[PDB]
């Protein structure tokens, strides 16, 4: 995914 | 006759006496934030912040919180985001992170601004906050890097965006969670917050002690085996790699 923390 | 705190996880609570229902509902509801003495007081409904006005906790009497109110006028709402508006008030700074955190040029090479502490805290500060427009997953993985600088996953269905030109401070403070540069030996994390004007979001939280005007860093935690990362944190990551 393409983003932070996941 | 009594009065009721209710308390989230994160630390944040809502102090009132409550209705015939048990219902944090009335005119002298507050929301206190986790330093346990900044608080929103005004009208609540069924724990829904109607109108929050900025006040200090300064004694609890036999369980019932007593405040002084801040001068100014300012007044905070619920206002969760949506999709496409981050904010009813953009430039409506959070006042619990205001006084702790600033942004200024990043100590890190290249990394354009980043988040710094106003003043020392000890471990499990909650500093600032991740609000952002929540869009899917699925817009969010099947659109480039270049989109994706701010993106920060809430849940499963959710990923909270600051979208350009939000990403600037002059179009954008009501939090600063974004502004939090990456390092793989962080001194902060992210949580879950609920939060009364912003709803559930995630904050940045210290894992230990700070000094004033430290930089806080939190790791990014790209997947690096699907690295999905961006150039810059690819790099890095090697780096990394090899002093271990
Ligand atoms: N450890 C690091 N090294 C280099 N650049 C970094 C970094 N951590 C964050 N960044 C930069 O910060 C962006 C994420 S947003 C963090 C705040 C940003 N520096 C700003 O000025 O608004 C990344 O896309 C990258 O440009």
């Amino acid at each position: 995914s393409k983003s932070k923390d996941r | 006759h009594g009065v009721c705190w209710i308390y989230y996880p994160d630390g944040g609570s809502l102090v009132g006496e409550v209705n015939e229902d048990g219902e944090m509902t009335g005119e002298k509801i507050a929301y206190v934030y986790p330093d346990e003495r900044t608080a929103l007081y005004g009208k609540f409904i069924d724990g829904e912040m109607i109108e929050g006005k900025l006040a200090t906790l300064m004694s609890t009497e036999e369980g019932r919180p007593h405040f002084e109110l801040m001068p100014g006028n300012s007044v905070y709402h619920f206002d969760k985001s949506t999709s496409s508006c981050i904010s009813t008030n953009a430039l409506l700074p959070d006042p619990y992170e205001s006084e702790r955190v600033y942004v200024a040029e990043s100590l890190i090479s290249s990394a354009g601004e980043g988040l710094f502490s106003k003043v020392a805290v000890g471990p499990n500060t909650v500093m600032s906050f991740y609000n952002g427009v929540r869009i899917t997953h699925q817009e969010v993985d099947s659109r480039d890097w270049a989109l994706n600088g701010n993106t920060l996953s809430l849940d499963e269905e959710t990923v909270i965006d600051v979208p350009e030109p939000y990403n600037h401070v002059s179009k954008y403070c009501a939090s600063l969670g974004h502004k939090a540069n990456h390092s793989f030996t962080p001194n902060c994390i992210f949580d879950m917050f609920v939060h009364p004007r912003f709803g559930p979001i995630k904050c940045i939280r210290t894992l230990r002690a700070v000094e004033a005007d430290e930089e806080l860093t939190v790791a990014y935690g790209y997947d690096h085996s699907p690295p999905e990362a961006p150039e810059w944190y690819q790099v890095e990551l090697k780096a990394f790699q090899a002093t271990q």
